[PDB]
């Protein structure tokens, strides 16, 4: 009984990690999407060129 | 030790599941496509300064 509530804090220490998970997936996807523009948008000017 | 966080566990199917999930995201349109400008730009300048 003792011992099951660092079990406890420890599975809200790996729903935090999860959660960071998240944040970086979106992070990861907000750089993918800036690139992607950017290379984008270069490729569009250079054949406006 | 102390906290009980393991450096590493034995993999799991539902883990199995993203590591299959899990791949690098490609570029072969970008590179093919980066090519073909590269290329035009360079046939394009073949004749394009004045002779």
């Amino acid at each position: 009984l003792k011992d099951k509530k660092p079990f406890a804090n420890t599975k809200k220490t790996l729903e935090n990690q999860v959660e960071e998970l998240t944040e970086k997936c979106s992070l990861k996807t907000d750089e993918f999407l800036k690139a992607k523009e950017k290379i984008n948008e270069i490729f569009e000017k250079l054949n406006t060129i | 030790n102390d906290n009980p966080i393991p450096k590493s566990v034995p993999l799991h199917p539902k883990s199995g599941k993203y590591f299959h999930n899990l791949h690098a995201r490609d570029l072969s349109n970008i590179y093919q496509q980066c090519y073909k400008q590269i290329d035009e730009t360079i046939n394009q300048l073949v004749d394009s300064t004045s002779p």
